[PDB]
RNA sequence: GAAGACAUUGUCAGGUGGGGAGUUUGGCUGGGGCGGCACAUCUGUUAAACGAUAACGCAGAUGUCCUAAGGGGGGCUCAUGGAGAACAGAAAUCUCCAGUAGAACAAAAGGGUAAAAGCCCCCUUGAUUUUGAUUUUCAGUGUGAAUACAAACCAUGAAAGUGUGGCCUAUCGAUCCUUUAGUCCCUCGGAAUUUGAGGCUAGAGGUGCCAGAAAAGUUACCACAGGGAUAACUGGCUUGUGGCAGUCAAGCGUUCAUAGCGACAUUGCUUUUUGAUUCUUCGAUGUCGGCUCUUCCUAUCAUACCGAAGCAGAAUUCGGUAA
RNA sequence: UUGACAUUGUGAAGAGACAUAGAGGGUGUAGAAUAAGUGGGAGCUUCGGCGCCAGUGAAAUACCACUACCUUUAUAGUUUC
RNA sequence: GUGAUUUCUGCCCAGUGCUCUGAAUGUCAAAGUGAAGAAAUUCAACCAAGCGCGGGUAAACGGCGGGAGUAACUAUGACU
RNA sequence: GCCCUGAAAAUGGAUGGCGCUCAAGCGUGUUACCUAUACUCUACCGUCAGGGUUGAUAUGAUGCCCUGACGAGUAGGCAGG
RNA sequence: AGAACUGGCGAUGCGGGAUGAACCGAACGUAGAGUUAAGGUGCCGGAAUACACGCUCAUCAGACACCACAAAAGGUGUUAG
RNA sequence: GUCGAAUUUGGGUAUAGGGGCGAAAGACUAAUCGAACCAUCUAGUAGCUGGUUCCUGCCGAAGUUUCCCUCAGGAUAGCAGAAGCUCGUAUCAGUUUUAUGAGGUAAAGCGAAUGAUUAGAGGUUCCGGGGUCGAAAUGACCUUGACCUAUUCUCAAACUUU
RNA sequence: CACGGACCAAGGAGUCUAACGUCUAUGCGAGUGUUUGGGUGUAAAACCCAUACGCGUAAUGAAAGUGAACGUAGGUUGGGG
């Protein structure tokens, strides 16, 4: 038997985390061969019972849509009990830790009436979402994703760095995170232009004026997503801050 | 078997889904506990 | 699908009440002047089983 | 990609017919009126028991849009449309 | 007696509604299913000295990037090595010699390129308009990309000249529908005005299953038309692996390479084993084992006769004919 | 199942949104001080009223570029509960 | 639903379901109201149930893993 | 070069068989001989082509006459019957 | 399993290879005579138990290419070198 | 097996087809049931199977290109037939020669390239990416980083001048 | 050793239609078509017929709309007769 892990994305952030974790826990003992692939890889085993062990290991740490198929090897006579080659298809959810997404209308209306403009926040057995404009966290299961799958609007590569100017933590707070009313500029318009963007981020407790952060700039983007085309373009943020590029 | 009843069928004897039916359900669905505010034994 | 025995209990035809041996409908007497004003006396002739 | 807010380009006007200065700005579509013949027809067709009667497109593949620039002459106010390639990032270079 | 212009009843509208109805649930394919996309395309190789030439054949690649990484002109020459200069080190900056490209040219590989197609600087928007002819895939249809001119307007340069995107080869899309730009053109058909609508000419929104259906499963209760174009048990071909044999025999076998056992390998046998093929059977070849019964093969377990042995006898081993 | 219209007539009270003038509109240690954006703002005002520097400052004041957090009544009513 | 009797029926309301005598505006159709317009029409506010939020519920569907630390060693079917 | 051993498989059996040993075997060479719907000659049928003939006889040319070549055939096409 | 060139079968009979869809020869109107192909001439079987120089005796010889199987290693068995 | 009862049974009577009844097997519903029977729409459609009627003569193929929810099928081009039209030995040909061009395979020739080179002695820099946790103030972790010349040995062999 | 066929007789399977394409024959010929209908009739036939209509004689364009001789109805190359 064998399992075929795939994440249908070019950049696979939840995969390196996964294999790092696999070596951390040492769950790759009965692995007889590891074969790379286009977008994921494979793990080979000599008994179904050690493959399902690792499937159980995966379905607790990351979200998956797993299956099973058989090919017939040799119809053993005198018993009726033949032998076979198995194959499991694991599909990881194609969303990573820090991706901008646009949920569908009816799903967002059910996961707390959260806005569709969303950032992924944490990857586990379930996939966790957060609205940065206002601290509202949700959680979505794979059994609900794979019913009506959607795809991210922008990956981590499309990020671009900004330089923060003023940090107003007037906003409300939650654990580990606090809402702000930052003003912030781009490090291709500073020094040359004098236009600034004001953002209701969730980094009032982290980022101080004069350090480089990382965010999506929506106004310069040329997206085509039928869901994004279903939103009120005027209530869209022109910037979405994500993380901080601390200097080392 | 499932023609006969919603609880029907299966390679075991299981309902599959909850027996707490709604009140606004229809004829042929209301086979269980109909508008349960509560189920189960309280303490004994 | 079929219809369940709950759905089949509404037209009757075998789920009717078996009403041969019943003495009758057990019902208080009708509200009349004697019972709105004063009283009226009656007497038991037999206790029976329904 | 970047494209500045001005460029000198051929105006097809009756008066110009020369290279003139043109203000460029991105093309945004209209609001999809309701008294269009092909919306009236759709309404009339959906009106009934019927069902959904026309297709519905799910199987998207493209992740971009071809960029269209609306140029406008500064002396004629005559307009024009140019198209570019597909891109994920576009801004006007003011 | 109760309730009372509320219920009820009628018509619309929203929600709920597998309780029920109707339908669908892609292709390629060393079976089908996973996986992959060889389903639209690019490079080298397959490919066998024009061209064409397949495989779920190999090594890779595309669904992007750029107002400069496009265009024109000018000036300079790169990787690298050597000899030198305080801090200075294998390596910071400066100078000389050699240097046919061993560098770089957004990105795959291939081709190409040196007063350049590269490195720096200057001016710019030919990444423009009208429409046609041609080459490539090819039906000589489309789409896509390119080639060469014409009529205009522009840039650049002293000028010759070059420039109709990227040094060349890939980097993308029909009808219907919607929308925008334009002539300020046509029509709204009893005659007019203003809105509104429809039209013509170029474009965009998209079908990636990429010449382009709107779509989830199960049947072990199942069914029909058919198929050895195709799995099923049987065979027939093949020998990777199975079982057996022969030659080389390191070396172990009280010192005494085969009395005997065993390397490296090497040639090669049988169909009595798996794998592989799909050639015969899909409008009936009845599919495990056992009971029964007969015959054949020898690659001999015993029996008979021989030979050799670290074969005294005894007991064993090996060996030969022999079924 | 919920809403609207009709069936559907006759009433009485109360509360609520618009419609002109209202202004009660500015309250962390506290800086005198009950501090919204602001506007040139150190000056227009009768007495200079204060401010400018100063002083917590988040606020910077007077005066106004005069939009100004903008709170409850009164109007002829417009009408939902 | 379970299936005589006897003895027991543990821990979970996060999820899906069901439910509520809980909050109020976040969404929220048709009719109705207001504004612009010559009008068709367009826009806005108000807006029922439902959704959403909060709670309850397991003899309701069902689920009941893996670590990291208790000082020389030991980290327990303990403790954090 | 030949021959032998190596070289073992299952109904009784296959240089095709009998049978052959200075071959009726193997290598090589020389003539003679046998025979296919093939080749050559002739006759006949048919088709294809070229040409002569309305002198005018049976006015008919639908024909008559001369010359040469050729003939496989599934699906399928046409013609004459 | 997948390709390139030619030829053929399929659509194709005839002589030969005993037999065979594909090999050799050769492509077909009905018949006669003659000559040959590829293959063959002991008898079956039409045709030389023909000629010539040599090799081989096999206790499963050998005998018409495709074809219907055969290697490595050995023999003073023999022949020639 | 059961045999005094949830017993067996006649007659009458109710329930009728996506409906009935079911101590529940998808069982029974007139030899019919995972949806009865009868007539009609109905000569249902079938890219699938089978068959397809007389003679002779002449000519005579294809299993390949491109597109198709396309792979037991269609359109398209090709092959083939028939009808002939304009003309009358042109200028044509599955061919050769002469002249002039393109090619980069066979052959030839060179040493080499990063791995396992069967490796050998070493040289240590930090040259770091990526993942998690970072009210990031300063920053840690599991992870992957490192290499220095000598290049043998046998030929593994990538190339091009001709 | 794939499917059908025990046997005989009779029946038994690319037709009819509407609208069309190429080709051919015939009539008339920038015209053509008699046959909806009418007159007439030896009576479903045959014979006679006006008007209109159809196709064609003029195309193009989305449409409004415009609408085919510079010339011995052109020049050059070939061209039967
Ligand atoms: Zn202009």
């Amino acid at each position: 038997a064998t399992v075929q892990i795939r994440q249908k994305v070019p950049h696979k952030r939840t995969f390196l985390f996964l294999e790092q974790l696999i070596l951390k826990h040492n769950a790759h003992v009965d692995t007889i061969s590891i074969s790379e692939a286009k977008d994921g890889l494979d793990f080979f085993y000599a008994q179904k019972n050690h493959a399902v062990k690792m499937i159980d290991f995966l379905n607790a740490v990351v979200p998956i849509k797993h299956k099973k198929s058989e090919e017939l090897i040799s119809q053993d006579t005198h018993t009726g009990a033949s032998t076979y080659k198995f194959s499991y298809s694991v599909e990881i959810v194609p969303i990573c830790k820090d991706d901008l997404v646009v949920l569908p209308k009816k799903l967002a209306k059910s996961m707390g009436n959260i806005s569709q403009f969303v950032l992924c926040s944490k990857i586990s057995n379930t996939v966790q979402f957060m609205d940065p404009t206002t601290l509202q966290t949700a959680d979505l299961s794979p059994s609900v994703y794979w019913r009506a799958p959607f795809n991210a609007l922008a990956d981590v590569t499309q990020l671009v760095e900004f330089i923060v100017l003023d940090v107003d933590s007037t906003g409300i707070s939650r654990g580990n995170r606090v809402l702000a009313d930052i003003t912030v500029a781009r490090t291709s318009d500073l020094g040359v232009n004098d236009q600034v963007y004001y953002v209701r981020s969730h980094l009032g407790g982290i980022c101080h004026a004069g350090d480089s952060v990382m965010g999506y700039f929506i106004a310069n983007s040329n997206y085509n997503s039928d869901l994004f085309d279903g939103l009120n373009i005027d209530y869209v943020p022109d910037v979405v801050l994500v993380k901080k590029l601390y200097q080392r | 078997n499932p023609v006969d009843h919603p609880h029907g069928g299966g390679n075991h004897q299981h309902i599959g889904k909850a027996s707490t039916i709604s009140r606004g359900a229809v004829s042929g669905q209301k086979a269980g506990l109909i508008a349960a505010r509560r189920t189960g034994l309280l303490r004994g | 699908g079929r219809v369940i025995r709950n759905q089949r209990k509404g037209a009757g035809s075998i789920f009717t009440s078996h009403t041969r041996l019943r003495q009758g409908a057990a019902k208080l007497r009708t509200l009349d002047y004697a019972e709105r004003h004063g009283y009226i006396r009656g007497i038991v002739k037999q206790i029976v089983h329904d | 990609v970047n494209v500045p807010k001005t460029r000198k380009t051929y105006c097809k006007g009756k008066t110009c017919r020369k290279h003139t200065q043109h203000k460029v700005t991105q093309y945004k579509a209209g609001k999809a009126s309701l008294f269009a013949q092909g919306k009236r027809r759709y309404d009339r067709k959906q009106s009934g028991f019927g069902g959904q009667t026309k297709p519905v497109f799910h199987k998207k593949a493209k992740t971009t849009k071809k960029v269209v620039l609306r140029l406008e002459c500064v002396k004629c106010k005559t307009r024009a449309q140019l198209t570019l390639k597909r891109c994920k990032h576009f801004e006007l270079g003011g």
